[PDB]
């Protein structure tokens, strides 16, 4: 019976790096091998499709090949970008079993960190446009090697970091938000 | 064109029946249904290689399908149970050509014992810090959606009546306000960063809209607060000279 | 479009012996399209329980089928095969001959 | 044993 | 001797009469072993020869699912072809497909086949060596271009030269008692007075398997065709075949004629002559 294995399981890299993700399968009698992309909370986007008679395909910075050793495929991602971050799934279909059921691997979760050329880590306090009473704390402009722990006190909430990209001025930046409905809570003592 | 699944979101009461639809106009002989719990893998429910033919996958229990036409492959939940809360996907293909699989957008179902636990989000926009502006010459607005249940929302940013994507990053997933509580309400943040000059122009209008998917038109509702139906909740801010 | 008239042979499964049970066959072949009407007759009357083989075809795409029913031949009873097809303007009746 | 995959004309 | 495995598929549109009809039959040499008919109640690929029933549930489940997929693709082709030919929405049309393989006496691959027809005429087929396509008209050219983009010829050859030949050998071995049996023809000659100056001689060949056979007449040791009649080889209905050759001769000269019967089951060809 078919088993799809994908290595590495997780991958964390700086942008600009050329990546190699592997998808191996135990039963070489396949009709096709298909690579997909899936982001948290969203659907599946098909990336490429290869077969034993059409062993490679290219789509921009992506290219996949069905290797000579009939039980493996490699996905190559050139000049990685933070926008490439996602879980990469590979699936194969049977050539002979008479069921047509695809077999998926567990996926490869990829995180591509943005290059923060001029880090200016700082925590700012933002007020509600509708009523100054409420506030939010914004930790921003920190480098990609900084970690944000969604931790401590049950009444203090901290989001994970996310990258935004100001395309018109070719500028990206990291940030995390924190808030709490209490007194004593200052943005100075909010992060880590 | 492609694969169309409906509905995209749905809240059910324990014991209700529900039919999810799936149609394709590509003359695909093969149609199938999967469920995928959060962070887990795709599990095949049922599939069909032809009209009048259906077969079981890994998890057919509690579901029924029919294939009376080549275009449609409906999935019937016989009697909804909390364990059926998951994301459902329809996928089709030719049983020839390249055999390429085509996925629908997904249908998010949440099965609940008590519909009183459904809440819409409250939405607020937090304005850029003058300290941010004075240090970076950039201005970051934060949108925050809190207290919603279930986690069925779509957040978007609208500047001057047009949806924008540049300068935006929304949390990939909301946070449970009370992690150990089942049926805990959620919160979600987003950021929109613009140049200080663009934020300082009072003609610029920034709106954060959160599309919430809740109770349907025919669900019972006699509680004191407004029935938590599918609705758009938004908050806004206008640029400011000083 | 490209249509072909059926060839017809009426005969028994085993060598005919008067008074001994046997099978009466009507083999139809070389026709197109597949819809066809075949009846086995006993003294000009339609024999009710007639079975047939699964539809198949030859190298040139023309179809062939075997219709058959049990019968006990005699010296004076007349057996026949009656065929109707879109290529035939008149139904075709072929009589059974024990030495054919 | 039958062919498994057949491409439409 | 040589052997072959072959599948024959027929799909017929029935305007205002439900799904088109789909019938699939499978043969090894001159013996049918499987069947599928879209109108039958079972909705299963069914056994038609004894030896195939030794295959398990996985086989029958798989062959059933594959033959159903096959019916769905042909149901689509019926609509596509009508479109290519800009034809009747309410007119009845036929699509046929045949594929399979031939092996020699030593059971090694000889050739393969994959042909398609529309309304009884060649539409598209793989050439004799399986390395290219033959397309009848502009419609088949459209099919041909799609099939070459999907690498259909290569997909088929993998099956026609490998898998097809592997199952043919599996079947021949499991069903050896009946498939590798050679049944020599039972023969005899009949005589009838046609008229005042003529007499008919009918040479028979019965209960033989496989169907390949040769019946010929000679007069004074030379091939005879004048006033002769040779019927098409026909099935007896019990898995065997029948065939006859007749000749009209001048009355009184019937012993100058001989009937020669050649069949794989005969260690030596038989020669029949009229012995009153
Ligand atoms: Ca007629
Ligand atoms: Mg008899």
């Amino acid at each position: 019976k078919q088993q799809v294995t994908q290595i590495p399981a997780a991958l964390s890299v700086p942008e600009g790096e050329n990546l190699v993700l592997n998808c191996s399968f135990t039963d070489s009698a396949i009709y096709n091998l298909q690579w997909f992309r899936q982001d948290p909370g969203k659907g599946l986007t098909s990336l490429l499709l290869i077969t034993p008679w059409q062993r490679e395909q290219t789509s921009g910075r992506l290219n996949a090949s069905l290797d000579k050793s009939s039980g493996s495929s490699t996905l190559y991602i050139a000049a990685s970008q933070p926008g490439d971050s996602a879980t990469y799934l590979c699936a194969v279909r049977p050539l002979l079993d008479g069921t047509y059921i695809p077999t998926f691997g567990r996926g490869t979760s990829l995180i591509v960190h943005p290059y923060i050329q001029n880090p200016d880590p700082a925590v700012y306090q933002l007020r509600d446009s509708k009523s100054s009473d409420k506030s939010v704390c914004l930790f921003t402009d920190f480098d990609s090697q900084t970690n944000v722990s969604q931790s401590k006190d049950s009444d203090v909430y901290i989001t994970d970091k996310c990258v935004l990209d100001m395309r018109s001025m070719d500028f990206k930046s990291n940030s995390a938000v924190a808030w709490s409905n209490k007194s004593d809570f200052a943005c100075a003592n909010a992060f880590n | 064109m492609g694969v169309t699944q409906t509905p995209k979101f749905q809240v059910l009461k324990t014991g209700q029946s529900m039919t999810l639809q799936c149609a394709q106009d590509m003359n695909h002989e093969y149609m199938s249904w999967y469920r995928q719990d959060p962070g887990m893998g795709l599990r095949l429910i049922h599939y069909s290689v032809s009209v009048g033919m259906t077969d079981q996958g890994e998890v057919p229990n509690g579901y029924n399908v029919s294939r009376s036409t080549i275009e449609d492959f409906p999935l019937r939940l016989l009697s909804a149970a909390p364990s059926q809360t998951s994301v459902y996907f329809c996928a089709s293909s030719y049983l020839g050509n390249t055999g390429e699989l085509f996925f629908g957008e997904g249908s998010r179902l949440t099965v609940l014992e008590d519909l009183k636990n459904v809440f819409p989000p409250e939405v607020a926009v937090f304005e850029p810090s003058e300290a941010e502006i004075s240090h970076t010459q950039k201005a970051t607005l934060v949108c925050l959606a809190t207290g919603f249940y279930p986690d069925h929302v779509e957040l978007s940013w609208w500047v001057n009546g047009k949806e924008v994507h540049s300068g935006v990053c929304t949390d990939p997933q909301p946070l449970k306000e009370q992690p150990a509580l089942n049926d805990s309400r959620y919160a979600l943040s987003s950021r929109l960063r613009v140049s200080a000059t663009f934020w300082q122009d009072p003609r610029n209008h920034f709106r954060c809209q959160v599309q919430f998917y809740g109770l349907s038109e025919n669900d019972e509702w006699t509680q004191d607060r407004a029935k938590p139906v599918t609705q758009i909740v938004s908050a806004e801010a206008w640029g400011r000279a000083d | 479009m490209i249509q072909r008239t059926p060839k017809i042979q009426v005969y028994s499964r085993h060598p005919a012996e008067n008074g001994k049970s046997n099978f009466l066959n009507c083999y139809v072949s070389g026709f197109h399209p597949s819809d066809i009407e075949v009846d086995l007759l006993k003294n000009g009357e339609r024999i009710e329980k007639v079975e047939h083989s699964d539809l198949s075809f030859s190298k040139d795409w023309s179809f062939y089928l075997l219709y058959y029913t049990e019968f006990t031949p005699t010296e004076k009873d007349e057996y026949a095969c009656r065929v109707n097809h879109v290529t035939l303007s008149q139904p075709c009746i072929v009589k059974w001959d024990r030495d054919m | 044993s039958l062919l498994m995959w057949i491409t439409q004309c | 001797g040589s052997h072959s495995m072959r599948y024959f598929f027929t799909s017929v549109s029935r305007p205002g009469r439900g799904e088109p009809r789909f019938i699939a039959v499978g043969y090894v040499d001159d013996t049918q072993f499987v069947r599928f008919d879209s109108d039958a109640a079972s909705q299963r690929m069914e056994p038609r020869a004894p030896w195939i029933e030794q295959e398990g549930p996985e086989y029958w489940d798989g062959e059933t699912r594959k033959v159903k997929a096959h019916s769905q693709t042909h149901r689509v082709d019926l609509g596509t072809l009508r479109g290519y030919y800009n034809q009747s929405e309410a007119g009845s049309h036929t699509v046929q497909r045949m594929y399979g393989c031939d092996v020699g006496s030593d059971w090694r691959f000889l050739r393969g086949y994959h042909q398609y027809a529309y309304d009884g005429k060649d539409y598209i087929a793989l050439k004799e060596d399986l390395r290219s396509w033959t397309a009848a008209d502009m419609a088949a050219q459209t099919t041909k271009h799609k099939w070459e983009a999907a690498h259909v010829a290569e997909q088929l050859r993998a099956y026609l030269e490998g898998t097809c030949v592997e199952w043919l050998r599996r079947y021949l071995e499991n069903g050896k008692e009946t498939l590798q049996r050679t049944d020599a023809p039972k023969t005899h000659m009949t005589h009838h007075a046609v008229s005042d100056h003529e007499a008919t001689l009918r040479c028979w060949a019965l209960s033989f398997y496989p169907a390949e056979i040769t019946l010929t007449w000679q007069r004074d040791g030379e091939d005879q065709t004048q006033d002769t009649e040779l019927v098409e080889t026909r099935p007896a209905g019990d898995g065997t075949f029948q065939k006859w050759a007749a000749v009209v001769v001048p009355s009184g000269q019937e012993q100058r004629y001989t009937c020669h019967v050649q069949h794989e089951g005969l260690p030596k060809p038989l020669t029949l002559r009229w012995e009153p």
